[PDB]
């Protein structure tokens, strides 16, 4: 009997960081002694290099595909958001939108973005922020300034996150101004009555709470927003592929400690004890220790990219199909009843915002599949059943409580009727 | 006498003939990505996170007439065009930044990264006489 | 990729794996038996290890593999052999056709899309209410004005052609943003 609008929040990760090992700077020394050994493994850390670089490779080419599926047929006016009304049909829009007009340059993240990024240290920024420090003047101690001068360095990626910020921006105000590129050419308003339409509540009640799909909007909007206040499953997601990350990095440096059957874990050490012709097994040892450790990374390394492609094509795929324009399948871009899809550039992925139908007052009704007209004719309601209402049959939708007359546009003609259908002579077109 | 850390580093010393405090700081041993075309004849260097002001007096002795300082790292052999986008490039370095080769000074561009644009067209946003206007094919 | 890696694991072949000589010819006879297993282990080694990264490599690459042959079979079953209702899936939202043709270690495709050419603006109305508080909105199209009358056009055309039972979809309430339209008595 009534309705209302809930809000639903999904992160989907699509990116990972790239992270570079040295062929020598790991793996022997510094020194030259150990590297005189290290040439009888042969190619051996030239077929690490070729793993990572492979690697980030395919995660250049999956942001450049998300990117490509962001602003694949999207046109936008000249007179775009110079300071304008970000608010359209009493809806605000404000709290995940950028900046797009000729002044606002360098920063293009919405409030949205904002409290996402400020919740998380190693960002795209985080590690440029993090490695220039160690030349002008660090802390007393930083382990990223020790992973960078041992061969751990992380690059940042092709694109920035303002530029995909950007992007996101650009891609949301395409459903909200003429041309409606997202909407197959259809207002705002108008669209969301469609979607709700196809559920089954019927135009007459659409048209009298405008204002109510509105407020429920904002408070869906208002709620979205501040529910990151306190510890969601999104943020909880990325902290824990950040510290996953950390924890990776931090326990690969660890091997250049261990003994690994040798009598100390200083290479120099070594060598200034001992006599040449003897340091050779503990060399010998110390290699094939970190080349088995590093084998074990970029075998890792090569079994999450997998999973990091499919996440990414999943949420491709989401974005193409949710967002830009409705596919008739249910149960894919939300729980059920969906209307609406937006996009949101998070850290490590993207952000989803789903808008669904969720009602809020029930009311038991005598239904029936079909009845029987005169004259051995059969008559079938669709997206709706069959009521009575004063000793007179009517029809009412499938998702709300509304009798109307009966007519063709709402039902289907049969040439024969069933057996277990009511008879009922006195309908002859009502 | 020694000052270690929570995984074995030492990151401090105190002399017993002098009582004195220092503290220890890992030297640098980094790497430089240079870009090169197909028959140039300098690649064009870039040390990451690190500004020109430390590697011209403490990494390369070599005289370098052209080096400006840039957000992955101060570029040598390159100049300053950021204000000039390209949609295709080859040689991509990171944050929406590359260089491209021009045939002629330095003849790589240190120019910005910006593969896809947007359909614009001019018309009115607002509605005007209760009507909108758009484009129809 | 597939030559370099062949390639590559053959060379393995020729190193020393912390050994005397990468040959195994020129090590049993150049040393008593006793004191040979210590280098043909070592020799051994290597390669098992080499094997084991190799057999690694194969089955990471495998899993691409086959995901990327799924995607392109349902691409086939979906785009080829029918007309799926799915919009940005077979192409960039014009898709009319598609054919398969066979490629070397895969498929080729073959996408038919519709690219206009020539623009024209034009003031369109997103729904008309009629006399007797009824209202009207248009199905994939827009509502034009030409000669203080009212037609209907397509999303993608410029025909103009007389409102029909078929072009619009009828209401019993507009709201107060619609424009208003009393002289059109195509009931
Ligand atoms: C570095 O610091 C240490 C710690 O303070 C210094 O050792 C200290 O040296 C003073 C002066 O020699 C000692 O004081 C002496 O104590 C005896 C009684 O034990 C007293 O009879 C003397 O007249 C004098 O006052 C102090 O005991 C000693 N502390 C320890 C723990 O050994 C050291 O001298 C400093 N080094 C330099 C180069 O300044
Ligand atoms: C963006 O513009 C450049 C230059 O006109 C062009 O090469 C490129 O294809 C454009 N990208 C898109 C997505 O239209």
């Amino acid at each position: 009997t009534n309705f209302t609008i809930a809000g639903h929040e999904e992160f989907i990760q699509t990116s990972s960081p790239k992270v570079t090992i040295d062929c020598s700077a790991f793996v022997c020394s510094n020194y030259a002694a150990c590297h005189d050994l290290l040439s009888e493994y042969g190619t051996f850390c030239d077929n690490i290099n070729s793993i990572l670089n492979e690697v980030n490779d395919l995660l250049d080419i999956t942001q450049l595909q998300v990117a490509n599926a962001l602003m694949q047929g999207v046109t936008l006016s000249s007179n775009l958001n110079t300071n304008l009304h970000s608010d359209v049909d009493n809806i605000d829009f404000k709290s995940l939108l950028g900046c797009l007009g000729s002044q606002c340059g360098s920063s293009s993240r919405s409030p949205l973005e904002d409290l996402l990024f400020n919740k998380v240290k190693l960002s795209d920024v985080g590690f440029v922020e993090a490695y220039n420090n160690c030349t002008g003047g660090s802390e007393i101690r930083d382990l990223l300034c020790v992973q960078s001068f041992n061969g751990i360095k992380v690059l940042p990626p092709i694109l920035s996150e303002t530029q995909i910020s950007g992007y996101t921006t650009a891609a949301t105000v395409a459903a909200m101004f003429p041309p409606w590129s997202a909407a197959a050419g259809v207002p705002f308003p108008l669209n969301v009555q469609y979607r709700i339409n196809g559920l089954g509540v019927t135009m007459d009640v659409l048209n009298k709470n405008q204002k109510l799909i509105a407020n429920a909007f904002n408070k869906a909007l208002l709620s979205i927003q501040n529910g990151f206040t306190a510890t969601p499953s999104a943020l909880a997601k990325i902290q824990s592929v950040v510290n996953a990350n950390a924890q990776a990095l931090n326990s690969l440096l660890q091997q250049l400690f261990n003994k690994f059957g040798a009598i100390s874990s200083s290479l120099q050490e070594i060598l200034s004890r001992l006599d040449p012709p003897e340091a050779q097994v503990q060399i010998d040892r110390l290699i094939n220790g970190r080349l088995t450790a590093l084998n074990a990374y970029v075998s890792q390394q090569l079994s999450d990219i997998t999973l990091i492609k499919a996440g990414a094509s999943r949420a491709i795929e989401k974005v193409n199909e949710c967002v830009k324009s409705q596919s008739p399948r249910i149960n894919f871009c939300g729980n059920g009843n969906h209307i609406l899809s937006l996009v949101q550039n998070a850290p490590y992925g993207l952000l989803f915002i789903h808008f669904s139908y969720k009602p809020t007052s029930f009311k038991t009704v005598l239904v029936s599949p079909g009845l029987c007209l005169s004259g051995d004719r059969g008559i079938a309601p669709k997206q709706g059943y069959f009521i009575k209402q004063n000793d007179s049959w009517m029809f009412t939708g499938s998702s709300y409580y509304y009798p109307e007359p009966i007519s063709d546009k709402n039902v289907v003609f049969m040439n024969s009727c069933s057996v277990n259908f009511t008879k009922a002579p006195f309908i002859y077109l009502n | 006498n020694l000052l270690y850390d929570s995984n074995g580093n030492i990151i401090g010393f105190k002399d017993f003939l002098t009582n004195k405090t220092y503290t220890i700081l890992p030297c640098y041993s980094g790497r430089v990505s240079a870009a090169f075309y197909q028959n140039s004849s300098s690649p064009a260097l870039l040390y990451r996170n690190l500004k020109c002001s430390y590697v011209l007096n403490n990494i390369s002795f070599i005289s370098q007439p052209f080096y400006f300082d840039s957000y992955l790292g101060c570029v040598l052999n390159a100049v300053n065009l950021t204000s000039y986008s390209v949609s295709s490039c080859d040689l991509r370095m990171g944050s929406g930044f590359c260089i491209d080769y021009a045939l002629p000074s330095s003849p790589y561009r240190f120019v910005t990264f910006e593969p896809f644009n947007v359909s614009f067209v001019n018309d009115s946003v607002e509605t005007v006489g209760g009507l909108f206007e758009i484009q129809i094919p």
